[PDB]
């Protein structure tokens, strides 16, 4: 075999880069930021029809402030959560206020390549940190298993990626209202997911400075599903 | 926890214009007992720093092996070991400043009483004071042992603040110095008459005075003193 | 047996005023009935408008000041230089000195600056960690003589209104920078002539809006 | 590094099967097979030595049965010196318990944790599994009398009559076949022997080449017996049962 | 080929794969620039993003008052590097009260990138930099590269299509190191370097990055509209 | 210490220590879990190549974690006893720190996670375990049934079935079982459960193994006579 | 310190003084001897005011994790546990807390659990703390009806506070007052003896040991 | 913690431990449970260090409660006591040893037989008639000794413990505010609610 922190001949980690093609074989994740707040959403993608959706959590919080989607092995996310947590928390307690969300990102992808012959192989998950604080406002981040994350306006991970992403190059403008991008993450969802987009196989998400980070409920996605198809057919 | 064997006394210091001042008898004592004769206190580093060590001499003398080695870890890698990037007066103290500390807060210190004496390279003069405990402090005398209650009294006549070091010269200083050791010579049990005295100036460097002797002494009113009080003969 | 802790003497004062807040410390350092230093500043500015003095065992004083100003470096490096706030850097003093808890740092610690909303700001703690914000407060070896003192000219405390029959307080309101000044100096006259580690001379940092300034007067040498 | 000689003792196939594991049970099945039968009055464990030689001494030998405590004992198909690693790791534990709540090990407790110990070896630590399958044979009060057995793989598996090592195919269906409830421990010794003079690779069963032993309640009121039969009395059993 | 599945195995011809294939990110990595007078030193460096909606990664960290670094490879790496020196930096400051020299600094990371070239399990780091600094001895600039070797330079570049900048500090060697008590001039020629290494893109506000250390100036880092001055 | 990452990604984005592990849950004998108005039932496939077993003693295919908890499982038998020692420990450091019982979801979070751990931890190879989780929260009547994977992956399922031909029975599932109107009583949960399985088992003598679980600690395993009285019902009805 | 908190019909009473004593050097008359945990549940503190500050928060920020992880505002009984456990493991070492961690939750309802620095963990519907303990004890319990309206028992926490501030040295400064009810906490204000006792003296009667 | 009493009748063993709560000049509370229930026919009352008490008995009652568990099956009290003794045994020599003294009441239904083990913090197990820890034997154990016999009923028995309590209440310094009393039998555990 071969070592697990080994070079190829192009200078890239052999192990980062197959992590890699794991998370494009994820469910996707879309998330949007604007100025009246950052929107998340994931497909859930359940495996059968017996499986309870409501129990699929790719969707998390992370503190009041800070929210997290993700894609690829979901179950590699739980300690990377834990820690993102904890590292939240913890600075409350040694500092009385809020963490930046670049900070928490930076600490969570810290953990990312500590990883050889610490931990025997990379994530083989991708995560999006959205979050809010006084210094730079409104933020997203993409969070990637190589120990790289970079801000983004708009950004979309997993198996309809590349697809996606090219949508929302079209569709961002700075003066983005909260609700114009919350159909926008629906309507693009809608577009790269194999099933019929509702609100059983779809979640949304947001974080505002007001109401802090919050999950949508079914009944209230289920409306700007009806909202978003009722636009569409109106021109 | 340690209890001190062989110690040394006093070690005195002051600042003048151009420079500073130190000194400390070759004294090691062992308990009352006037053991070692021949022991020097004042340990040069570079050509620009002084250390005087008071207390314990086996753990001057580790303190010796300490600076001795400073001095060859700086040289390593360094092309300008003997100009820009020699060793400062204020590198020096630092680094034992921490390592008095650090052995106090493992309850084991370094049984002494050290003043770092020296010129900085842009001609300031440097004077500081650190213990067994850690404590560091600085001003324009300093001494330790006896000479605290002493010396510095006698030393503080000449200056007395900030100001008073430019109208103080070396001349002026070093007699105000051997002065100083000449009543801890009559009033500390555990001094002796023979002594080490070095200047740092920042014109004319580094001047190490060896076997120095406290004279000119006052004894001869004690041929009148008969009895303790009421006896005639 | 060795003893690892002494006591260096000396005393500390903080007031705080609507825009402004000033840390005072005498400069004399002594050890039983000697004087050490004359002039030995335990009154430091610490970067982002935050001054601090940590009065007691100097070797522990200093440690400590020395641990503050460096963990302001590392949460700039670790935090996109963000300023650090009064009330955090007080939170972060308090687990530096509850991390030895069970051999403790030697000292009352006093911090100055201004909260977010720009008023003044003083901070006082323990020598294990425990803090509170406060308009007021004295530390150190005269700190039983200058704190009542401090009660009754900045809080107005036991003073009502003439002819109201005791029944209204005298009521409260800002200090300016004179003013505050003025019961500095004051505070420390009166300390310097009743307690005999306390004198040499009196070094007083103010903190604006603008930064930090230096007030240095002379004190009773005896 | 070292990597290069790593055989990768604790990896799956890709059908999902443990290499070691499987070649260990492969080895188990050349070693001398050992029968277990299970009555309503006791227990037998009858197994066959590996071809012996004339000049064996064969009365001051061990190399099957092995003593637990008091009310278990082991009959073993693999390698012995494995054996022995876990046999005196088993012993241990049946001390420790006794020490603790000062009463005898439950059978299945034992051979649990036996069974436990091998498991590790198939998943972490690197090293080869031990390659050893046991026939535990006990008495406790809660469940009376109870044969086991447990393999490399740290599976095991409660019985009525069972047989380990070489031939267990032909030795199972012949056990499944003459195998009644009600059956009494002079039935037990008679099927035990009986099947192994079937399944046998040698030419004819001799006392020489074989170790038996009982757990009965045939001591007086209420308590259990281990015999382990000594080789005149082997001789005599293989006499009364007209093998010989 | 059989020779470079770990840093411990030399080739035939006595070359360490692995550490070569480390050199090989650097190349892939965005151009940044380093050059320095009597006075100052400067960094300039070209930040790259993923796509428009991305931001532009940072290629420069500041190490000490006196001291900092530009980065070019795998960024996690530069972190880790970077941390280290500011530990360094930091203990020499705590212990000594002395400012780490920029010589040291250097080798100190040469060291400890060795270490790493020498054992099994461990790789090489996977990133080159380009430290600046003014010590007692003024100005400096240093490049380390992760095979170890550390070098020091009056100018210098490392990235992609970094040639074409290395090539006209070569030239302008004269010109720029007597660039004394002028920031704007020094950060010009460093600006005029870098664009040697351009291809189909320009600098832009949210593009360029410039940081500057020296005489009577701290360690600082420009970028957004404080860089326009320079387009 | 047995450093080796056994646990690594192939350049696809695989990886086949997981997913060989998977295989071995597919070689493990059939179990499903059902879940009802009021109660969960789990069944249990027990092959009959095994005769002169002695079933008194025989460790039981589905395992008390709690008095209000059960786990089943499909795969390497010796793996799944650590995970269930594990959670039973776990279970009871639960009551102790927060004098409250776990929920079936906690309980299954912490399984889960071990299996996670073992993923992408040096010297260790995952578990070729797939469990299914039942029984109902402290103080609730709503039911729960989880099932967790060597992944490390875990979710609610009103029915599901793991094991080998559990894609058979999970087809059975799929169309016998309404949302909208779940087994309202016992005897209606454990004849799904008992006819899923009868599509894949052979015969419904001692191969069958069912255990309910009712709220408030209510845990009971049925003998074979009373499953074979639902095997008998089921045949007659199906004679049509 | 004084502190106490009761169970009553309407909920749980929490009031405490706000002195700082070292020896007998009056430190301060204005600290915070309540903390606020989450908005249904309150910790006391009495003893080492660095211990009980410290390890508090510390409290808070578990209880913050408990509720990211399980989705759920933790229990009294388990936030209690979780510092009593804490403090166990320091037994010996010379913690010095006396704290009562109160609060409401739907499976509990009303609750109220005193912890010490040696590891003894009580639930209880009556608990006063701190070196004047006794003095508000003997005013509280003298006083207390479960049938109490929260005006009434808003006013025999205070005025038991009042009792011990008078009484013991080590206590006064001024009362601080809260509320537990179904719905959270509500805090009831800053109430100066300096002002308090003459108030109380004059309306009600009492405190005729005192010269008028 | 202070008072705690045990009595084995002919079908029965019978707890009976004290309710007051005392720390300093204050009792903080009068209706405390020193005692866990460590399986279905198997009672441990307890006394000692504040902290140490509690900590050890849910600590002894998680460890049964998971051998319950993984066996499916209850552990007689003679081997649940001899499990206590040795950890206590262990404790001794600890670094900080368990300073909690025990009392175990069980019914051994194998045997259809009321067992008391009495423990000390050292470790020491004995079986008795009827045990005692502290100050309480002092008076206890004499009363016992001329009015117990080894044929009494649970209401006999009951009487007989009315009788210690009333002496302990007579003659003993501090106010211990009563006594929780419970009763272990064939048929499990239950709590005298008027004692
Ligand atoms: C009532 C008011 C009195 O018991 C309460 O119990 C309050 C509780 C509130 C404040 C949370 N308790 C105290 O005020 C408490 C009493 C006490 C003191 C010491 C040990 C245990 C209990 N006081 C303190 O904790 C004070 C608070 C300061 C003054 C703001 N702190 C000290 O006395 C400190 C730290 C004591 C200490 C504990 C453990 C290890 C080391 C030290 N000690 C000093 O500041 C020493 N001294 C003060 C006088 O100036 C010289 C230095
Ligand atoms: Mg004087």
């Amino acid at each position: 075999d071969r070592g697990v922190s080994t070079f190829s001949p192009e200078g890239r980690l052999f192990q980062v880069e197959y992590s890699l093609e794991a998370i494009k074989l994820g469910s996707t994740a879309i998330g949007i930021a604007t100025k009246e707040g950052v929107v998340l959403g994931v497909e859930k993608r359940a495996t059968s029809p017996l499986l309870e959706s409501d129990s699929i959590e790719k969707i998390v919080e992370i503190d009041r402030h800070i929210g997290c989607a993700m894609s690829g092995l979901t179950a590699d996310a739980r300690s990377m959560i834990e820690h993102a947590r904890t590292a939240a928390v913890t600075h409350n307690l040694y500092y009385d206020e809020d963490i930046n969300v670049e900070s928490l990102t930076q600490s969570v992808c810290d953990l990312a390549l500590r990883f050889g012959e610490l931990m025997s192989r990379p994530f083989g998950v991708a995560l999006l940190i959205a979050g809010h604080d006084a210094d730079d406002g409104y933020q997203l981040f993409h969070a990637e298993p190589s120990g790289t994350f970079y801000r983004y306006n708009a950004k979309a991970i997993g198996s309809g990626s590349e697809g996606a992403q090219a949508e929302l190059l079209n569709e961002w403008h700075s003066s983005l209202t909260l609700k114009e991008a919350e159909l926008l993450v629906l309507k693009i969802l809608k577009q790269v997911m194999e099933e019929k987009l509702d609100e059983n196989n779809a979640q949304l998400s947001c974080i505002t400075k007001q109401d802090g980070f919050k999950i949508y409920d079914n009944e209230k996605t289920a409306e700007l599903i009806k909202e978003l198809k009722e636009k569409e057919a109106a021109e | 926890t340690q209890q001190p064997i062989v110690t040394g006394t006093s070690v005195i210091s002051m600042k003048y214009d151009n420079g500073v001042i130190i000194a400390a008898d070759n004294l090691g004592s062992y308990g009352s007992l006037l053991r070692f004769n021949g022991v020097e206190r004042l340990i040069p580093v570079g050509d620009n720093t002084v250390v005087g060590i008071s207390g314990d001499i086996s753990d001057m003398q580790h303190i010796e092996r300490l600076l001795k080695d400073l001095v060859t870890e700086n040289a390593y890698d360094n092309p300008l070991a003997d100009a820009e990037e020699a060793l400062e007066p204020s590198y020096i103290f630092e680094y034992l400043a921490t390592v008095m500390y650090q052995r106090r807060s493992k309850m084991n210190p370094l049984w002494n009483a050290i003043i770092v004496a020296g010129v900085q390279s842009n001609g300031d003069q440097f004077l500081r004071y650190v213990n067994l405990l850690g404590v560091t402090y600085s001003s324009p005398t300093l001494a330790t042992g006896f000479g605290a209650h002493m010396a510095n009294p006698l030393l503080r006549k000449v200056v007395d603040r900030e100001s008073d070091i430019p109208k103080t010269t070396v001349q002026v200083a070093e007699e105000a110095i051997v002065n100083a050791m000449r009543v801890l010579y009559y009033r500390d049990a555990r001094s002796s008459r023979n002594f080490s005295l070095a200047i740092i100036d920042k014109n004319t460097g580094l001047t190490f005075k060896k076997n120095l002797q406290v004279e000119n002494m006052k004894w001869d009113f004690a041929k009148d003193i008969k009895g303790y009080g009421t006896q005639k003969i | 047996q060795f003893n690892p802790y002494g006591d260096n003497g000396g005393t500390i004062l903080g007031i705080a005023g609507e825009d402004f807040a000033v840390l005072a410390g005498d400069t004399r350092n002594i050890t039983d009935y000697s004087i050490n230093s004359r002039y030995e500043p335990k009154v430091f500015d610490c970067g982002d408008n935050i001054v601090m003095s940590a009065n007691g065992f100097a070797a522990d004083g200093d440690a400590l000041v020395k641990r503050f100003k460096n963990s302001v470096k590392w949460y700039h490096f670790d935090h996109n230089d963000k300023k650090l706030s009064i009330n955090s850097a007080a939170r972060n003093i308090q687990h530096l000195l509850y991390g030895k808890r069970f051999f403790p740092y030697y000292v009352h610690t006093i911090i100055a600056g201004l909260d977010e909303d720009g008023k003044g700001a003083v901070y006082s703690f323990d020598p294990v960690g425990s803090y509170e914000r406060e308009q007021c407060r004295a530390g150190g070896a005269a700190a039983s003589l200058i704190m009542p003192f401090l009660d009754n000219q900045v809080n107005f405390k036991n003073q009502y209104e003439p002819g109201t029959n005791g029944k209204v307080k005298k009521p409260l309101k800002y200090l300016s920078v004179e003013e505050v000044i003025k019961l500095v100096r004051d505070s420390f006259t009166s300390a310097t002539e009743r307690h005999i580690q306390v004198g040499d001379g009196l070094e007083i940092l103010i903190v604006t809006k603008d930064g930090v300034r230096k007030e240095f007067y002379e004190l009773k040498r005896d | 590094g070292s990597r290069r000689y790593d055989s990768r003792t604790t990896i799956f196939s890709p059908e999902g099967r443990l290499y070691q594991v499987e070649y260990a049970l492969e080895s188990i099945s050349h070693a001398g097979t050992a029968i277990g039968i299970m009555a309503s009055d006791g227990i037998v464990l009858a197994a066959e030595r590996k071809v012996t030689s004339t000049l064996l001494e064969q009365d001051t030998s061990t190399e099957k049965l092995y003593k637990l405590n008091d009310k278990i004992a082991v009959a073993v198909a693999g390698l012995t010196a494995d054996a022995e690693i876990l046999i005196n790791t088993a012993r241990i534990h049946a001390q420790n318990y006794l020490k603790t709540y000062n009463e005898d090990i439950p059978v299945e407790i034992l051979v649990r944790r036996l069974s436990d110990i091998k498991q590790g070896y198939t998943q972490h630590g690197g090293l080869r599994p031990f390659g050893v399958s046991f026939i535990y044979a006990g008495y406790d009060d809660r469940y009376g009398y109870q044969l086991y057995t447990s393999n490399p793989s740290g599976n095991y598996t409660g019985w009525k009559a069972i047989s380990v090592g070489a031939n267990t195919s032909a030795a199972q269906t012949l056990l499944q076949m003459d195998y009644k409830d009600d059956m009494k421990v002079d039935d037990a010794i008679e099927l035990a022997l009986k099947t192994l003079s079937k399944t046998t690779d040698s030419s004819a069963l001799t006392y020489d080449r074989l170790e038996f032993a009982t757990i009965r309640k045939g001591a007086n009121d209420g308590e259990v017996y281990q015999k382990i039969f000594k080789p005149q009395e082997i001789k005599d059993i293989l006499v009364k049962t007209g093998i010989t | 080929n059989n020779y470079d599945g770990d840093t411990v195995t030399f080739s035939p011809t006595g070359r360490l794969f692995q550490v070569e294939y480390a050199l090989e990110a650097i190349k892939q990595g965005s151009v940044t620039v380093g050059l320095r007078s009597n006075t100052h030193a400067v960094l300039v460096a070209l930040k790259r993003n993923a796509d428009e909606l991305s931001s532009y990664q940072k290629k420069i960290i500041k190490c000490d008052e006196h001291m900092g670094l530009s980065l070019a490879g795998l960024a996690p790496d530069a972190r880790v590097l970077s941390n280290y020196l500011r530990q360094q930096c930091n203990y020499s400051s705590l212990v000594f009260n002395r400012k780490l020299a920029v010589e040291r600094a250097g080798h100190l990371l040469c060291d400890k990138a060795q270490k790493n070239t020498q054992s099994y399990g461990g790789r090489p780091y996977g990133v080159g930099l380009l430290i600046i600094g003014y010590d007692k001895s003024g100005a400096h600039l240093l490049e380390f590269q992760p095979s170890g070797n550390v070098t020091e330079l009056y100018g210098t570049a490392i990235g992609a299509r970094s040639q074409g900048a290395k090539t006209y500090l070569e030239r302008t060697l004269d010109t720029f190191i007597k660039i004394d008590g002028n920031p704007d001039e020094l950060i010009k020629a460093g600006v005029e370097a870098i664009s040697q290494s351009l291809r189909d893109e320009s600098l832009t506000v949210d593009n360029l990055s410039i940081a500057i250390v020296g005489k009577d100036t701290p360690f600082t880092i420009y970028d957004g509209e404080a860089v326009a001055k320079y387009i | 210490g047995y450093d080796r990452a056994l646990s690594i990604f192939s350049p696809d984005g695989h990886i086949f220590q997981v997913e060989y592990a998977l295989e071995a849950v597919k070689r493990g004998t059939c179990a499903v879990g059902v879940k009802g108005k009021n109660c969960v039932v789990l069944g249990c496939e027990r092959r009959s190549t095994l005769k002169l077993q002695d079933t008194r003693i025989t460790p039981s295919k589905v395992s008390k974690i709690d008095s209000h908890v059960v786990l089943s499982f499909s795969g390497l038998n010796a793996d799944s006893r650590i995970l269930i020692e594990k959670a039973r420990v776990e279970a009871q450091s639960h009551r102790l720190t927060l004098e409250d019982p776990v929920t079936v979801e906690y309980l299954t979070r912490y399984v889960a996670g071990v299996q996670q751990r073992y993923t992408q931890s040096g010297g260790v190879r995952p578990f070729g375990v797939s469990t299914l989780i039942a029984g109902f929260d402290p103080r609730d009547d709503e039911p729960k049934l989880y099932q967790t994977e060597p992944s490390g992956i875990y979710s609610s399922w009103s029915a599901q079935t793991i094991g080998r031909n559990s894609k058979t029975v999970r087809e059975f599932l799929e169309k016998n079982y309404d949302r909208k109107e779940p087994p309202a009583t016992v005897e209606e949960c454990v004849k799904l459960t008992v006819r899923s399985l009868l599509e894949v088992v052979q015969t419904g003598a001692k191969n069958i193994e069912i255990t309910v679980v009712k709220p408030d600690s209510d845990i009971v395993a049925l003998s074979s006579e009373e499953i074979n009285q639902y095997v008998t019902q089921i045949e007659q009805e199906k004679q049509e | 310190t004084t502190t106490l908190a009761f169970r009553f019909q309407g909920g749980i009473i929490v009031a405490v003084d706000s002195r700082a004593t070292a020896g007998n050097w009056v430190a301060s008359q204005t600290v915070k001897k309540v903390i606020e945990i989450n908005p249904f549940l309150l910790g006391t503190m009495a003893g080492g005011s660095a211990d009980c500050q410290f390890w508090e928060t510390w409290l808070g920020s578990q209880c913050r994790l408990h509720e990211l992880r399980e989705k759920e505002r933790i229990s009294v009984a388990a936030a209690s546990k979780i510092l009593s456990n804490l403090v166990y493991q320091y037994k010996g070492a010379g913690l010095s807390m006396g704290t009562m961690i109160c609060g409401y939750t739907r499976k509990e309802g009303p609750t109220i659990y005193y912890v010490d620095s040696d590891g003894t963990r009580l639930k209880g519907d009556i608990f006063c703390v701190g070196s004047g303990q006794t003095f508000a004890y003997g005013v509280l319990d003298s006083n207390y009806k479960w049938d109490l309206s929260v005006e009434d028992a808003l006013y025999l926490g205070k005025r038991s506070i009042l009792a011990a501030a008078h009484r013991d040295a080590y206590s006064g400064g001024s009362v601080n007052l809260y509320h537990v009810t179904e719905d959270g906490w509500i805090y009831h204000g800053n109430h100066d003896v300096g002002e308090l006792f003459w108030k109380v003296k004059e309306e009600e009667g009492s405190f005729n040991n005192v010269i008028g | 913690m202070d008072i705690i009493l045990g009595i084995r009748v002919q079908d029965s063993v019978i707890l009976a431990s004290s309710k007051a709560v005392t720390r300093g000049i204050s009792v903080l509370k009068d209706s405390d449970d020193k005692t866990r229930q460590l399986s279905p026919h198997t009672l441990m009352s307890f006394a000692g260090e504040a902290g140490d008490t509690v900590q050890f008995a849910e600590y002894i009652q998680a460890n049964i409660q998971l051998y319950s568990i993984r066996e499916d099956y209850e552990l007689s009290p003679q081997a649940v006591s001899s499990f206590v003794r040795q950890e206590l045994a262990k404790s001794i020599r600890s670094r900080r040893p368990y300073q909690v003294n025990v009392l175990i009441g069980g019914y051994d239904k194998k045997k259809n037989k009321p067992e008391l083990y009495q423990i000390d913090y050292l470790g020491t197990k004995v079986e008795l008639p009827y045990g005692a820890h502290g100050y309480s034997g002092f008076y206890t154990f004499s009363l016992l000794d001329h009015h117990y016999r080894p044929d009494m009923t649970t209401e006999e028995g009951l009487d007989l413990l009315k009788l210690c309590v009333q002496e302990l209440e007579k003659r003993m310094p501090m106010d211990f505010k009563g006594v929780i009393v419970k009763i272990v039998d064939k048929d499990g555990i239950r709590q005298v609610d008027d004692f």
